């Protein structure tokens, strides 16, 4: 629901 | 400064500015042309209209859509509607933001070319990106996985996705959608004996199979319901005033979709080409593929269709694996609330194609960056 | 040099000058010819009387219209009315302004040319124009949207126009207007036991109908209640001394319009074709057209009228749709009035046709200028 | 005992026994009412005359169709034509004879049944049937391969047939016929200075529509050669003994069927939906099918009409291919010629509606036998 | 009592008498099923046709193909095919003659058993024998020793014989034949702007690839070749008449078998098989087998693979070693070729499957007779 | 500073520390890099997981071994793994530790020199020392009298002990282990009708033979016994959903290991090579020698050999002669079990070879001291 | 042109 | 009303 964490920050998936 | 997305299906437009959670305007993609000979001299009559104003005076017009079926025909017009979507509605000049486009999958070549040039020299933009309708359809609702199945108005496209992994061997399409389900429920109505002809209604018939269908549980079962007298019966009312009652084809339009045996095209309906587009995956991955069936579209709004769907699959699936139909409520903006996180999104910031690259290039280029 | 417009309907050509909001002359388009023996030389014995002053001189001679349904029937009098028009009431060169002129819809194509050439080869005026009366009556009422409905000295014609394009597929004429009406008028007085043969009774029966007339707002009743013993009479005095009484036939005249049987006619009434022209027309038109039905003309000014084309237009339309009828009690030179505007307006003044293309042309240029 | 065939369309209902090339009875399917006060009590002034007896005393009644664009509007005068055919033109008795009957596609279902309905509850026959109006005109030219136009007056349908198995989603269906033809060439004749309105009046119309018609090979050139002199001009006669003068408005009239923006719909003409219609077809269809183009109906006799259709088509298809348009000499009476070669076959007789069949399962029963 | 040969092929079939050099008849092995409704009464239609008869109706049929890489998935239909083989393709009643049957390596058990149980019951033969489909290849060719290369719409694999003896430790195979190519082809065809997908067109783009796509000697270079503008683009006619350019995408489709990374599948392409399945036999072999590799069926008629082998291998074997690529220039009927020679031979006669051997052990005898 | 024991087994790496009774990380040693595009701009995709990671994500990848027969191809890779299990599944920087690694007997010397040298120059470790797959694992049973016989995925090697003093000269080899069974198996599998191609089905089987398979103890008496109908059938489940049921076919692909004629091997079965590998040996050993066959490896865990074996050799063996396996049910750990052994004796703590003495020897040096 | 009864059964149905 | 006055209802929507 745009939302930033994940949702608009696509979760810090870097490792 | 920002950027701008705007979905460009093949029904309604949608654009809105990157990060927000809801598009600016939506609007009927339609270009007038009045035809009617026209004696006032006083009166500015403009030459041709496009868009919701363009729409709300169907009496004079001659209403020719600009796409069929997710490609381009008519350019100018289409132009025009790009001109219409960015001073009249959104009253920002295009060389101030980077843009980003949609696309249906499996599209001619000269389609995504003659849409980047007109994109690139005409406006000025700074930078320019054009991505599949239904990647970024995943990233709505949030997920990594799962077969999407938007079908708005003009396409129907599963396309799987493991993990951030397409898979283009895949990649299913149908030119069975929304626009032609207005003209299958028009053709049936003549049943009863009302009769719409001229484009302006057509419009109209719209205006009642996306308010008065639903989508049987069971065809078989309830069209022999309705045969004998009951409350199947809704009563619209034009907006002329003589009104229409709907009494059985309110539920054997939508059916079409399950069954192309009405319009006669041969490929089955899309509750065989799911679970016929999986099977073409590979065996480990179908799992969770098949609990992930997030759908989008103007078309996925019908009542029962979120569920006829689910009582399909397992009906063919193998029993013992589980289906998940995640149907979110809004998936009508789908597409553009996918795009308007897309480019906003850190990462992705790199892949555009700026004007730079592409003056050195030519239109040439977007074969390869998307 | 300002514009001149005379909108020469059969009966009371009415003329003056642009910008103004009043007719400069309104006067009987009729020719006079004496007929008995004239024995005197003190008499200024002239040939051929014109206009009112004809008028006031009845019994001595002739009359004889030279317009008969919306078409000129005899030219070269005809001709003496347009120059007796400028030369007398008006005093102004022909030559020296443009002018315009008016007509009622599917006329013969002949009458047009032959309507510019006389305008040019006898006046050399520097443009002629000729406009369609139903449009013109729209522009005084300010709209641009509505069912324009003259009539009057007998011609009906009902013109639907949307927004500045006209529908022309959907404009119906009639030969029962007010002409009929006196006509009949002077057969039903037979049956009272009064006389009218001669054209001067005509004139006559005329000023009767303009002033005892009503329309019934329903009809049965008004028969039943003037049958028995009722106060529906009304005593009228002729011009030599007599009086005469028009109990009951004072309804059955105007109630002609509504039932063209009482003639014989197989056309259905104004409440009928009004409604019957709207339907030739789209779906998402008739919601206001339904909503502006803009009256004109002299015989649209009966007292009852204003009421039995609302109620009749309610009984055979939707009846959850509104229904509004506009009539401005200065109708009586709506036709004129926007002739003014339809020629001062600035972006009009160059829809004219000056006597240069005629010259290259000749009297078929009208013919894609209308 | 034989059976009967009479494929009631909107003109001249056409009716004759079985195996026969040539029906027995042709007459408009009029139905009479008079108007005019009567007054003589000897002679017996009828209520209703029907009938070409009734066409002969045009003057006095008021001839309603009762049957209008495909549909069946009023009922009971259609059930005198029915009464007047059987008793009057073969005088035999119904109930004695299995009967067949014809009707456009897509119409009101509505309409079937209370049409077989009739058939036998009023009039007992053994088994009664209903066809498509235009499959029977292809058994007529023996082929199984093409795509009819028949269009007699009331509607305009291509029905396309590859080898025995119709196309229902590619079967196209215009509302423009010479019922309304009549009405143009009855606006444009005022363009002149005649005058015609009440329906006496327009049976004449059709009269001269007939036998003074002709299309233009091409319009824009032909037109421009009689709008200077020439000799387009002809001279028919009214029953009264005058003669009219059409010059130029004789081949403005069927050319609507090519431009229908004269009356302003907005479908295209028949060159466009006879070619329009084939593209739905499959590929492997549209060579042979391109070849087979059966004409039918009253409003294919024009006398320039079968050249202006080839001539349109190859603008628009492709070359390399080539189109044929099979047109025979009596097509004024295919489709009946058509009906009774069906009935007369041997395989067919199995099809009928048994009478214990319909009081099995009511009228709903032809639902299944299209 | 001659003995008879039908290579049962996963695409065409292929029959004819033992002992000649060329099969009768060839006929895409395909089932009709009408699917638009039928109506017309006095056709000849059949319920379901088969052959090349059914071939020429692809508009109104629907082609299921009985064989899926080189498995039967379909009984009944097959059923009929052999049927229409011998009845009415050869008119031979089988039980005057003994019969051969070809089937490809690796083929599912329970496939090869009900193929007797049928080929005896329902026909009663004398003597029945299925060969492997890689084995008659090499009989063809005469050559006792070589790597057979079997493909075409179905399977493809090598099967290594030194001197008469296999090596059932190195047979190979692929579900890449050319039926993938026809499905591959179709789908990047979509690339320029057609498109195809009713089984009725999935049939026309085998007759392009047919005979228009041949196979680089050198892909890299020809991309960028044919990537400016060259003399690569072709033309060809569809059987409506328009016509389409396959520019660069005729020599990317039939690539697919040196690279399946196109449509995903994993193992590698031919090029690379036909080498890794020599290197799976033992050494004293390889020295002599490189020089003999034996291409049959219809996938191998490309002007391209027929080369591109050779070329191909030499970068993978050692540089010392002699590589020849024998292929006959009738090599799409050497399966059925062989299989003649194979039934003619005299000291064959003892293998035959007798159907008195059948009988005291069923269908399961088959499994020792391979 | 405890040492470290790390087997690199063909197939599963068994790595923990020493001293300790259990491995503390297994893994399936794979390789895994994606083929298919990748359209995903956020998620964090890596380039190449190894390990159980790499197991998991089992169907976008395509697993690719480094170790094949007990020799090692592909290097990069193979450093992965190391820096796999210490980094990631052991957290345990190398230099902290001596090392232990293990290798089958014969194998290519560059293969041992190698390992040596990555173990030194780039994980800088103080002490790597490799030994042989046999005499630890019969140090983990205690004995030190006895033949061993490991294999899994890869080797097969007898290796027979007196009293800590190999046979150089008698250390048999088999490249015939699970690896073949797997792909075997995955060969005969087809003629049931089920079909596995891609390396990720290749896993499947590797689990359906872990926990489906049996060795028989009489085949042929089996063979007869399974054709009729029983209770073999088993029947496992797909990650996918459906049901294979592999039920004659499970007692074969355990039963290559005494009979490799199955897959046309020049060697015989291991029931037959320790007893050659026996006879090889003096004369005055073998009458204990036959008293201590203990089993190791992946291949060794059938509910079957462990019991055939004692059956076939006595069939070879003179009678008074008595046979005794050992087979512990922990074995598929034992190669490191002893391995641990090893580490900790007190004795060992000087063989083994320090960072120093590879300085000023260079890998040459592991030759001597191993 | 045509004839009052062109071929009657004319497919040949069985 | 007037005309005088109805000219700039025409001739502002004119435009
Ligand atoms: N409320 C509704 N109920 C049912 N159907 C709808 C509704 N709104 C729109 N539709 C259907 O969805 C279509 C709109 O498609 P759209 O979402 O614009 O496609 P795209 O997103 O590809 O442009 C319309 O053609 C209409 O048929
Ligand atoms: N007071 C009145 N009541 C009813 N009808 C009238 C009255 N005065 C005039 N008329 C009718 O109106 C007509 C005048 O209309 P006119 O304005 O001349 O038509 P046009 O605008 O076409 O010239 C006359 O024929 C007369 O019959
Ligand atoms: N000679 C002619 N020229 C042109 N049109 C004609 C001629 N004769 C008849 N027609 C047209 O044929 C029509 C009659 O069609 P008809 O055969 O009744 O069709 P249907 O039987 O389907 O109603 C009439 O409307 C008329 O306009
Ligand atoms: N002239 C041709 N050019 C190229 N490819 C062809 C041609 N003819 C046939 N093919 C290919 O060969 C296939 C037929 O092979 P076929 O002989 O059926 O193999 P098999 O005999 O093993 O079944 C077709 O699917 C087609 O793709
Ligand atoms: N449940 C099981 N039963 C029998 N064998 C198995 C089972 N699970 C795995 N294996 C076999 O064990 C092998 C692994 O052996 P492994 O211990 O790696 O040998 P090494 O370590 O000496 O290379 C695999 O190839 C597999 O085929
Ligand atoms: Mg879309
Ligand atoms: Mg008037
Ligand atoms: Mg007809
Ligand atoms: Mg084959
Ligand atoms: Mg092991």
């Amino acid at each position: 629901m745009g939302v930033a964490d994940l949702i608009k920050k696509f979760e810090s998936i870097s490792k | 400064t920002t950027a701008l997305v705007c979905d460009n299906g093949s029904g309604l437009v949608k654009a809105g500015f990157a990060g927000d959670d809801a598009p600016r305007a939506v609007f009927p993609s339609i270009v007038g042309r009045p035809r009617h000979q026209g004696v006032m001299v006083g009166m500015g009559q403009k030459d041709s209209y496009v868009g919701d104003e363009a729409q709300s005076k169907r009496g004079i017009l001659t209403l020719k859509y600009p796409i069929e079926h997710g490609i381009i025909t008519n350019w100018d017009d289409m132009e025009k509607i790009w001109h219409h979507t960015f001073y009249n509605e959104l009253r920002v000049a295009p060389e101030e933001h980077p843009t980003l486009l949609t696309e249906a999958p499996l599209n001619p070549k000269a389609n995504r070319e003659k849409m980047t040039q007109i994109m690139f020299e005409t406006f000025n933009v700074p930078a320019m990106y054009v991505a599949i309708q239904a990647v970024l359809s995943l990233y709505a609702s949030g997920r990594t996985t799962g077969i999407v199945l938007d079908s708005g108005d003009g396409v129907t496209h599963n396309v799987p996705i493991y993990e951030g992994y397409a898979l283009p061997h895949a990649i299913m399409r149908l030119d069975l959608a929304g626009r032609d389900l207005t003209d299958y429920l028009m053709k049936i109505l003549t049943e009863r004996g009302y009769s719409f002809v001229t484009t302006a209604e057509r419009e109209i018939v719209r205006d009642i199979k996306e308010k008065l269908c639903y989508v049987a549980l069971d065809f078989e079962n309830e069209m022999a319901t309705a045969a004998s007298s009951s409350s199947l019966e809704k009563s619209y009312e034009l907006p002329d005033g003589q009104v229409i009652t709907i009494g059985n084809e309110r539920f054997r339009c939508p059916e079409t979709l399950f069954q192309p045996s009405f319009i006669g095209m041969e490929s089955a309906g899309i509750h065989e080409t799911t679970y016929n587009s999986i099977m073409k995956c590979d065996i480990d991955i179908r799992k969770d593929l098949y609990a992930n069936n997030v759908m989008s579209g103007g078309t996925t709004m019908y009542p029962g269709i979120a569920d006829r769907m689910q009582k399909e699959i397992t009906a063919l699936a193998p029993s013992t694996m589980k289906i998940k139909i995640i149907a979110p409520p809004e998936r009508k903006y789908s597409v553009w609330i996918g795009g308007s996180i897309l480019a906003s999104l850190s990462t992705f910031q790199q892949m555009w194609i700026t004007k730079q690259e592409y003056d050195e290039a030519g239109p040439s280029i977007v074969h390869r960056k998307c």
